[PDB]
């Protein structure tokens, strides 16, 4: 049961890397694609409309 | 991608058209301008005509 409670303190440890280091920059790339495509679509918009 | 490559050719399609429409409009400007011009001068052409046949009856 001890062995539990590490695994769990580590698996906390984990998860506070992760949501510190690698969902910022992982969440930016992703909000990054979304408006890439959003503003293709724009684009094509307002080029069918010119 | 398709609609990347319509976006682009239809913007390279809008920009050409535009001038295109200009040349065009100039084009038949000149046209009608050119036409009157003509007109003028057939009308000059046929009064001179006039005008010297009146000379030659008169003469005689």
């Amino acid at each position: 049961m001890s062995i539990f409670i590490g695994q769990l303190i580590g698996f906390a440890v984990i998860a506070f890397i992760i949501v510190k280091w690698v969902v910022p920059p992982v969440r930016t790339l992703m909000r990054n694609q979304q408006e890439a495509v959003r503003a293709a679509l724009a684009e094509s918009a307002e080029a069918a409309k010119k | 991608e398709a609609m990347l490559a319509k976006t682009a050719a239809d913007n390279r399609k809008s920009a050409e058209q535009v001038a295109a429409a200009q040349a065009d409009y100039e084009k038949e400007m000149a046209e009608a301008r050119a036409q009157a011009s003509a007109l003028r001068d057939e009308a000059r052409a046929a009064g001179r005509s006039v005008v010297d046949e009146k000379r030659a009856q008169a003469s005689g």
